[PDB]
């Protein structure tokens, strides 16, 4: 059946921001305003029911100084002003011993994903481009389709320049592994999942079938085989021979097979 | 009659003929009709059964035996092909394909704990932590207030909370009686903080460790989720047939193991992956796989590449001159998407449910929490603070009465504790499967020195230690002096401190008695540790006892004796501020 | 449950009941001016005026950031008749902000005491208001 | 983490003692 | 640098002009401070692409930087110190006028 | 890299045999091509 070829996912690329993945951004909002809701908070009480030294710029510098675990020359001396210090350097300690060991289960486990992982998932991107050979029965299945997606993934390549369709399947195959995962062809699925056990080991297979079909061992319309053949078929899929052979050439006599700790690079 | 292939309608018995069933099949049964051109009338299979040959009576039975054996024309309908039926009957190319394919429970997210920051130390380390604070708090007091200022009991639980929470101390103790209290309680705060952050990071790998099932050679591997197929049919006759290595794997569980994994109808394998919380894999074929899904509340979902590969097909008698017309009908209804089609609005658009590796806020939400209800607390203390010094502006008596008071409660609180039997609860028994209910076989309510059941195989009689004869009997035992000790300090206190109430000259009966008053704590807190250390070192020692289970839980004599920790050091904090005051005034 | 927006509404819940006690501090304040001391009224009146207009000017920025569109939109008319309020009296000797130019403000005496009823109009309003809003985005 | 309560508890009551020597040894001297 | 070299030499060869020093020493700085980043965009942009190694099992990579690498690098610690004692400069001609 | 002798009752036995463990071991050594079958015990102990 027609599936969907996209390059392997590597590890990464570290962005400028990447060090600010293991809390979440809504959690760096949260930590931003409430830094500024604890200076407030200290500068009201310190102000009322005086002692002084804590205007609204020394407790801006307090309590960013009690975030990065280095605190102060100064510190309250007053029971409602040790109060809002008090908690705040219980913020402190979880919200800095939650980034460390986040950060640890980032390193040590690697968790890859996938960008797409089907036709409906390719249909609404449009930083990946589609691509099929440009005279076969893949390009006429979405010429004539209807139904709801392929009809979307049709219009796209019908439209979009550089004119993705190839012409060659070793070409298509190709252009997967040169556009850094900006390509996914579509194959049949007896071709993807062959590819995928090829050295460089560089594509994968991502989502279900999107249509069905079959292979067939012909004859002439007459021929005594005809019949036998048939129950021949029906007789080694039962048993698991089919099933035997294709694991025998896609799955054993293939070269991909089936945790290294790279130190912290300046990028990240 | 079959679900989506042939169902009845609604609406039908007000109706008859062709038109009180839709579906599937007949959707198709009308399109291979157009093509053929047929008067169709369909009828339903008499016995119910799809077709099988009667061993003994050699007698076919179904929709391959209604049209070897006479009446039937045609049989659109799933037909699996097979190689017993293609013997007989004559199928079209497959107008469906399908395999072999695991359901499983939807996986149902989990909203986080409010606290669940809390989880890397059990609540009996944040318990003890706040005991260990206020016990250093007053040392540090008594040990800096006694020697040759600003180390006051106000200054002095400031110094402490500035030390735990690793942000730097504004003062800092001057002696070397002061410098070692300072210096041990920087050494529980490494170790302490250092072992938070370990074994969150501990947590949050393992969280991440756990991939899901999503392949046959993954579900190959556990042994926590039961696998199963139908008792009587092509799925379990697969995998004893079955020479691949994964599905050799799969064949050898489900010989073997017995609470039963093979169910005899495919709606109560529904149920079994339904109502076991994720721990059945329930083995159907890919189309009733992926309808059940598109259904009644969305509790299942398939997982995984379909194991092996079958069809379906139409099933003309032997040789009859619409067996030709209708496999050319089948192979130009596939390509023109009809039979594509057919199953999306079935399957799906008359479906009945629809179509980040990060701590987010329901991870970390209640230090927002305690910072709101920190800084609403705050404010709360700066209007009395307000209030009271305007009052200020328009001693020995206050003291005395509330240091006694505190004093003959700490004696009444722990006295109650150390007696009466109410510390533990012990309630080990075994689990039931397909229920799930926790069925009780030992309850216990035992304390410190007499030892009671209350339902152990209905034993409603007390013990005691007796030197007598599943638990251990000396593990609370070991810290057994300790809340023994914590009567002759606090009692000895209280001795000087009457005299020293009833005699207020004796300065030094005062300040002396007021030193058993912490002592008596600082025993209590390793009374508590090394009681709570003994039930943890027990309980490791469970032997992994699979399908059993155990619960501790702690009484109301325990909460006397912690709240008692509280009011020996809060009355040995104001002894001493009597001693405080009486040799001033002296 | 818990977004960042909820913390917006929890945080200026926080704020806003200090607020209403600037309210209440202010509009006993003013009245004492009337039965009684208008040098020293007149100062510990201008040591409360650039806290309350910087700490609302904290709320326009927190419900932006937060994308509550409504909720911003109901106090930028507050803003601009605090905006507007800055620039009345640019003749002021130093002094840190307003009702101290003239210093025996006496003359008109009303339009400081609309003021003191229209702050505690909004104020006790937003406290009702920003309270549900929260109880809203929790169980949402 | 028992033993860092077994030092901390011992390590107050060490310390206790020193202010007992401290004020003993001051006092007369 | 070569802008803080000019207004620091015409500050030399005319002593009065305390002006021309101090300003000139700031650019000593902001080309330290531009050559950090110029180290930083410079190495991650090496390391974002051996990254993409595509796995290439049986193939080996190797990078080694060279002697104008140290010579960049030892010039960041020169402007630097040039930058200070510059200011320094500025310091001591500031107070004896 | 698994190993055994190209002659001799080691080969033959993860041939005949039907154990899923050594089935796996010999589906390796039927398709690797560094060679992985030695003809000397002496050898074999080298390429360790």
């Amino acid at each position: 059946g027609i599936s969907i070829m996209i390059k392997k996912p590597q590890k990464s690329k570290p962005g400028v921001f990447s060090f600010l993945d293991p809390l979440a951004y809504e959690i760096w909002m949260c930590i931003v305003f409430a830094y500024i809701g604890v200076s407030v908070v200290l500068f009201l009480v310190s102000r009322f029911s005086p002692y002084n030294e804590f205007g609204i710029f020394n407790s801006l510098w307090f309590s960013l100084g009690a975030f990065m675990q280095q605190g102060c020359d100064i510190s309250p001396r007053s029971l409602s002003g040790r109060i809002v210090g008090g908690v705040w350097w219980f913020f402190t300690l979880i919200i800095i011993s939650s980034y460390t060991a986040n950060l640890a289960a980032f390193l040590t486990v690697e968790r890859m994903v996938s960008p797409i992982e089907s036709a409906e998932d390719l249909s609404k991107q449009t930083e990946i481009a589609y691509g099929t050979l440009d005279s076969g029965s893949t390009k006429e299945f979405f010429r004539r389709s209807k139904i709801a997606v392929f009809d979307k993934m049709w219009t796209y390549m019908r439209s979009a320049e550089p004119s993705v369709f190839v012409r060659t399947t070793a070409e298509g195959v190709a252009r997967v592994r040169k556009s850094k995962g900006k390509y996914a062809y579509l194959l049949e699925s007896t071709m993807n999942e062959y590819i995928e056990q090829r050295k460089p080991c560089d594509t994968m297979k991502v989502g279900g079938n999107l249509d069905s079909k079959g292979y067939g061992i012909a004859t002439p319309k007459g021929s005594s085989l005809g019949t036998p053949v048939n129950l021949a078929v029906l007789k080694l899929s039962e048993q698991g021979v089919l099933d035997k052979l294709k694991n025998k050439w896609w799955y054993d006599k293939g070269e991909c097979g089936a945790e290294k700790t790279s130190a912290l690079s300046l990028s990240n | 009659l079959e679900s989506p292939y042939v169902m009845m309608k609604k609406n039908h018995e007000m109706l008859e003929g062709n038109e009180r069933y839709e579906g599937y099949c007949v959707d198709l049964a009308a399109e291979i009709a157009k093509h053929c051109g047929f008067k169709y009338k369909l009828t339903i299979v008499g016995d119910g059964k799809y077709g099988a040959r009667d061993a003994d009576t050699k007698i076919w039975n179904g929709m391959v035996g209604e049209l070897v054996y006479g009446k039937a024309d045609i049989a659109i309908a799933p037909l699996t092909i097979t190689l017993v039926r293609e013997e007989v009957i004559d199928f079209s190319k497959p107008f469906m394909s399908l395999g072999i394919s695991i359901m499983i429970k939807k996986p149902q997210k989990s909203k986080p704990g409010v606290f669940s920051f809390l989880d890397p130390l059990a609540y009996e380390i944040w318990m003890c932590i706040v005991f260990a604070y206020i016990g250093v708090s007053v040392v540090l007091f008594l040990v800096s207030r006694f020697s040759p200022n600003e180390f006051g009991i106000f200054n002095s639980l400031w110094f402490s909370l500035g030390a735990f929470m690793q942000q730097g101390c504004d003062i800092s103790p001057r002696s070397l009686s002061g410098r070692i209290v300072g210096g041990v309680w920087w050494f529980f705060t490494l170790i302490i903080i250092s072992s938070y952050t370990a074994n969150l990071a501990a947590f949050l790998t393992v969280e991440r460790m756990v991939s899901p099932i999503e392949s046959a050679e993954d579900l190959s591997k556990q042994t926590e989720i039961a696998y199963g197929t139908l008792d009587s049919g092509s799925t379990k006759e697969f995998f004893r047939r079955s020479k691949i290595a994964v599905f050799d794997k799969m064949w050898t569980y489900m010989r073997s193991a017995e609470p039963s994994v093979f169910v005899r109808t495919t709606a109560e394998g529904v149920a079994r992956v339904r109502k076991s919380k994720g721990k059945y894999a329930y083995l159907l074929e890919s189309t009733m796989n992926e309808y059940i899904e598109q259904r009644k509340p969305c509790d299942t979902m398939k997982v995984g590449g379909n194991l092996d590969s079958k069809g379906y097909g139409i099933a003309t008698p032997k040789g009859s001159s619409l067996g030709t017309p209708v496999n050319l009908a089948v192979l130009k209804l596939s390509e023109q998407g009809v039979l594509d089609k057919l199953k999306n609005k079935w399957w799906y658009d008359k479906g009945e449910c629809g179509a980040t590796s990060a701590l987010s806020l329901s991870n970390v939400a209640g230090v927002f929490y305690i910072l709101v209800g920190g800084l609403g607390l705050a404010m709360l203390v700066a209007l009395i603070e307000f209030c009271y010094k305007s009052r200020a502006e328009a001693g020995r008596k206050a003291l005395t009465l509330l240091s006694s008071v505190f004093a003959v409660c700490g004696l009444g609180l722990l006295g109650i504790a150390v007696s009466t039997d109410y510390w533990l609860y012990l309630e080990e028994g075994i689990i039931l499967p397909q229920n799930q209910s926790t069925e009780v076989k030992m309850s216990l309510h035992s304390g410190l020195w007499r030892v009671c059941f209350l339902a152990g195989e209905e034993r409603g009689r007390c013990f005691t230690i007796e030197y007598v004869m599943v638990n251990v009997l000396k593990m609370i035992r070991s810290a057994t002096p300790f809340p023994l000790v914590s009567l002759f300090f606090m009692f000895i206190g209280f001795i000087l401190s009457n005299i020293g109430h009833i005699r207020p000259h004796r300065t030094i009966l005062a300040f002396v008695s007021g030193i058993f008053f912490i002592l008596s704590g600082l025993s209590l807190v390793v009374g508590l540790v090394l009681y709570i250390s003994s039930i943890n070192d027990e309980m490791l020692n469970r032997t992994k006892d699979a399908e059993t289970y155990f619960n501790y839980k702690y009484g109301w004599s325990f909460a006397f004796a912690a709240i008692s920790f509280l009011l020996t050091e809060s009355a040995g904090v104001m002894s001493v501020y009597l001693f405080m005051k009486r040799y001033t005034a002296e | 449950a818990f977004t960042f927006a909820a913390f917006c509404y929890m945080l200026t819940l926080v704020l806003c009941a200090s607020l209403i006690f600037f309210v209440i501090w202010h509009i006993i304040a003013f009245d004492e001016l009337r039965t009684d001391n208008i040098e020293r009224i007149c100062c510990l009146l201008r040591k409360l005026v650039v806290p309350e207009y910087s700490i609302h000017g904290l709320f326009c920025l927190m419900f932006l950031c937060a994308a509550e569109w409504v909720t911003l939109g109901l106090n930028i008319p507050l803003l601009f008749y605090h905006l507007w309020r800055y620039f009345h009296r640019p003749a002021d000797g130093s002094e840190v902000m307003y009702d101290a130019v003239s210093i025996m403000n006496a003359d008109i005496l009303n339009y400081c005491q609309k003021e003191s009823w229209c702050k505690l109009a909004f104020y006790l309003l937003s406290f009702f208001y920003y309270l549900y809003s929260m109880v809203y985005t929790l169980v949402s």
